[PDB]
């Protein structure tokens, strides 16, 4: 299925991973920035910073939008733990101007400390399910979010959330795993990618080097192969 | 117009208050919430509700009210 790494591309990656100015303006949209120095974090084994991702999930729900293709609404980062760590009204408030349930699917980018990982809520198949390549399960999470729904539907839709039937839980040995030490954010994205196109997951490892860079020219040009 | 009031969260849970007139460009509120309450800028990230403030945008321009609230975190890295 793989969309090849043509010379082309190659040649403006490899140009903006050089050591050059770090604060140069790249590429915008999304109302997001980002720098050469945002972009290093996808080079060797670089630590993903927020800004790629946030980014990445802007573009993984302007694709939901297309024909044939379940809608989706993706939070910022912060979003998660500001929830965790401050509460509902701390929040109240970021979707303001979105009905969270006017959509198939909500994706929940998540920063624990030192590590990346994703939550989904599929209201279609009724249950908010957690994602860590590591393997690490965080059920509280589901639980936090399925709390979140309730409190927005009294917020917004003036009436409580209808719980009956709904699955929350995590995923295991079930898919790929981490395989390093670094590749969490881009598991993270790439998970979320495969999701989002209602296809399955099929990609291990090797397939982030690939992917890594594929990503740099997908952020650039707004576009996802 | 008219000048207005705005707090400045910290995921440290300190609110900082500034006023200024609703036409302005953030760049003088930012930078001097880096300066007074030392803190990077090259390391942080400002959001109104969600929406990420960029330094180009002003108040009106973000359809922002007296005593409104921004929220700003770390920047944020993972493996």
């Amino acid at each position: 299925e793989f969309p090849e790494i043509t010379e082309e591309m190659e040649k403006e990656i490899k140009n903006v991973f050089r050591n050059g100015n770090q604060d140069e303006v790249l590429s915008e949209a999304f109302r997001l920035t980002i720098t050469r120095k945002d972009i290093q974090t996808l080079n060797h084994l670089n630590w993903l910073n927020d800004e790629i991702i946030n980014f990445y999930m802007n573009m993984l729900m302007e694709r939901s939008k297309e024909k044939g293709l379940p809608s989706v609404h993706a939070f910022n980062t912060f979003f998660f733990t500001k929830l965790k760590t401050a509460g509902y009204q701390a929040v109240k408030r970021w979707t303001k101007k979105v009905d969270v349930f006017s959509v198939d699917i909500l994706l929940v980018p998540i920063h624990l400390g030192v590590h990346w990982c994703l939550a989904v809520v599929d209201f279609r198949k009724k249950n908010i399910t957690y994602y860590d390549s590591m393997g690490g399960i965080n059920n509280e999470a589901c639980r936090i979010l399925l709390q979140y729904l309730k409190q927005e539907s009294i917020d917004k839709k003036r009436k409580e959330f209808d719980t009956n039937g709904w699955q929350l839980f995590s995923k295991k040995s079930q898919i790929p795993q981490q395989m390093n030490g670094s590749d969490c954010g881009m598991f993270a994205c790439k998970y979320a990618d495969c999701i989002t196109k209602d296809r399955p997951i099929n990609f291990t490892q090797q397939h982030m080097p690939y992917f890594r860079k594929r990503m740099v020219w997908e952020i650039l040009h707004r576009k996802l192969l | 117009n008219d000048h207005i009031n705005l707090k400045v969260a910290g995921q440290d849970g300190s609110v900082v208050q500034f006023k200024i007139k609703r036409h302005t460009p953030l760049s003088k509120l930012m930078k001097a919430y880096c300066e007074r309450q030392g803190l990077s800028m090259r390391q942080i990230r400002f959001r109104f509700d969600g929406q990420p403030i960029n330094e180009t945008d002003t108040p009106a321009q973000l359809e922002m009210e007296d005593e409104d609230t921004i929220d700003v975190f770390q920047q944020q890295t993972g493996g």
